[PDB]
């Protein structure tokens, strides 16, 4: 389930795992055994393998608990083993504390630029901009696998609609790789003012090195985590001029080959990549698949925009 | 307490007609639990068809006679069932007591089968999800 | 045909004007 309190029923007995089914399974059962591990109330109980298809034995089925049990084993079942499902059927939770962010943008395509939103509780809501870091908003490029830095852009005066909030003072050290580790202020639902609401952009997943502008240079691209090069196969004006567009820089006047501005760093992420020149973004293009190069940094990529 | 048996022939009439077996008294390894399907513990019947080879289904289980409801017998339980009474292929299912009512007790318990098993008392079982069957529903087949 | 996961359970039902 992503965490700690969200996934597919699996239960220990006689030494091996094995699952439940989904039939009767409602919030009361969910609720016992988002108890169980000590995780709160039960927000959403997920039937037909939401999470994917279990292992083993089915060995729960026909829940019917009446929600005081300490121990899901403990509700009136039609006993262990007793079943007639399959893992296709095999139950789920979500619980109230299971946490999620994302960044909600409006007008942009981008993934990873918008405001920061986190399901909490059943619901989304805002962060609070008070204490937070530019360490802070890199820990949630991170962990939204977006890029290592961001910046908070200032708020859009120009929104008049007011978004719950659930936190603010979020600080974070340098270290933990998720916001939860990060001390902040308690749960408490608030209307946040637009001027409150934190607004990120992550930098760009594509930056030009070693030109001698800004918009010439070695294209480098930012994926799994690390900064990676794109291989000169199939290389041509058509690349330069996307690669010029995602950086808003104008026409491509040249692509160059052969790492004339130096080699790269770090995995070559793309090879054979064949743009139309009219996609939005170089993920869009197609290529080889991520990460598969037979390319040496001698082949790093370079461009020339205006 | 264990019994063991050396070996018997197979020809008697009681288990105790088996020679040399060993009540107690021996140190049983880990490989316990012997357990046994004998024919009779699942038998099937076809009353009231025009052929033998066709009519309501009837399962003795235990000493029992009992039907078998429309819902819980699938089309791979009725290719077991006419190959263990020697019928030949399963030609048709059908509903809605069509060869008549049963009477008595019908069995609300569902034949996994996958087909191939020689008898239905090999057949995995499953406890019927809540609901009263009725005679009026009672299961048919016809064999080839 | 005739090559179904699905129990009874799952038996599909209609309702239209
Ligand atoms: C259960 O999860 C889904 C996931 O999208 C969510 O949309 C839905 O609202 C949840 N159930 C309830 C009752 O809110
Ligand atoms: C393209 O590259 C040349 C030399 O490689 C550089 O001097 C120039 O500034 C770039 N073009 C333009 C129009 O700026
Ligand atoms: C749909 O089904 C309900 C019960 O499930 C039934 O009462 C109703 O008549 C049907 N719909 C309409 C519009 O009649």
């Amino acid at each position: 389930g992503g965490g700690r309190c969200a996934g597919r029923v699996e239960i220990y007995h006689e030494g091996s795992w094995g699952t439940i089914c989904d039939d009767s399974w409602d919030l009361s059962d969910a609720h016992v055994v988002c108890r169980q591990l000590g995780c709160g109330e039960a927000i959403n109980a997920t039937g037909s393998a939401h999470f994917g298809e279990g292992t083993g034995p089915i060995w729960l089925d026909e829940m019917k608990c009446n929600g005081k049990e300490s121990r899901i084993w403990q509700c009136h079942s039609h006993g262990w083993g007793q079943q007639n499902c399959r893992h296709k059927e095999d139950a789920g939770v979500i619980c109230s504390e299971f946490m999620s962010l994302r960044l909600t943008s409006e007008a942009s395509r981008e993934a990873c630029a918008g405001r920061l939103e986190v399901f909490y509780n059943g619901a989304w809501g805002t962060v609070g901009k008070s204490s937070m870091s530019e360490t802070t908003v890199g820990v949630v490029c991170r962990q939204l696998g977006c890029a290592d830095k961001g910046k908070i852009n200032p708020a859009s005066l120009d929104k008049a609609m007011s978004i719950p909030m659930w936190v603010d003072n979020v600080q974070c050290p340098k270290g933990p790789d998720t916001l939860w580790q990060c001390p902040s202020s308690p749960w408490e639902k608030r209307l946040a003012s637009p001027s409150e609401e934190t607004w990120i952009t992550c930098d760009n997943k594509i930056r030009l090195q070693e030109g001698p502008t800004s918009c010439s240079g070695r294209v480098e691209i930012w994926h799994g985590g690390s900064w990676g090069t794109v291989c000169d196969d199939s290389w041509d004006l058509d690349d330069a001029q996307v690669v010029c567009q995602q950086l808003g820089c104008g026409p491509a006047l040249k692509a160059f080959k052969e790492a004339e501005f130096g080699q790269g760093t770090g995995p070559i992420w793309l090879n054979e990549v064949k743009c139309k020149g009219n996609e939005s973004s170089l993920w869009d293009c197609p290529a080889r698949r991520w990460g598969h190069s037979e390319c040496g940094h001698k082949e790093d990529a370079a461009v020339n925009c205006t | 307490t264990w019994l063991f048996l050396s070996s018997c022939n197979g020809n008697e009439t009681s288990l105790w007609d088996c020679k040399n077996w060993q009540w107690g008294g021996l140190t049983c390894d880990h490989y316990e639990e012997a357990k046994i399907t004998c024919s009779a513990h699942r038998e099937p019947r076809l009353v009231g068809g025009d052929i033998p080879c066709s009519g309501r289904v009837e399962v003795k289980h235990g000493d029992t006679w009992g039907s078998i409801c429309d819902s819980d017998f699938s089309l791979e339980a009725a290719s077991v069932l006419c190959r263990e009474l020697q019928c030949g292929t399963v030609v048709s299912i059908l509903g809605g007591a069509h060869f008549g009512e049963g009477n008595g007790q019908i069995w609300a318990e569902e034949f996994q089968c996958e087909g191939h098993e020689s008898h239905l008392s090999l057949c995995p079982v499953a406890p019927r999800p809540e609901g009263t069957c009725s005679h009026s529903r009672d299961v048919g087949v016809v064999c080839s």
